């Protein structure tokens, strides 16, 4: 689950 | 070497506020992503660190406490950054606050947590090399 902006990249 | 990886980081988190306390390829890595990231993602750090009242007695739990809800549904190399980030800045506020006999209690927090609960998805997932060509 996308819960960090740094989780987007991923 | 995990404990390495750790106490790199934090003394350069230190040296950068003029506190004293290949493998060279992951070590500068990591270190500009987690600049980069302190950057980027101020919100997210902001959230992390936003109920911490740092104490020696209450360290623990919050560092426990963020990470597990950081890595809590998967990891991946923005979480890593992440982890290795919030620790730096928990150690930094520990100086800050006059509790810099936290920062080997967190150094070895963060190095449990590399061997117990990090150490399988980076190995899984390409190692550190994996990290150096995507974020280097
Ligand atoms: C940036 C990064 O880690 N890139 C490597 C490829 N992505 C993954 O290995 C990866 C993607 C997504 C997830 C999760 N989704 C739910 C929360 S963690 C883990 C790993």
């Amino acid at each position: 689950p996308i819960r960090y902006e740094w989780d987007e990249f991923c | 070497d995990n404990r390495e990886i750790v106490m790199k980081y934090i003394s350069y988190k230190l040296s950068q506020r003029g506190y004293e306390w290949e493998s060279e390829v992951v070590h500068q890595t990591l270190r500009q992503a987690g600049d980069d990231f302190s950057l980027r993602y101020r919100r997210d750090f902001a959230e992390m660190s936003s109920q911490l009242h740092l104490t020696p007695g209450t360290a623990y739990a919050s560092f426990a406490t963020v990470v597990e809800e950081l890595f809590r549904d998967g990891v991946n190399w923005g979480r890593i950054v992440a982890f290795f980030e919030f620790g730096g800045v928990m150690c930094v506020e520990s100086v800050n606050r006059e509790m810099s006999v936290l920062v080997d209690n967190i150094a070895a927090w963060m190095a449990t947590y590399l061997n117990d609960h990090l150490h399988t998805w980076i190995q899984d997932n390409g190692g550190w090399d994996a990290f150096v060509e995507l974020y280097g």
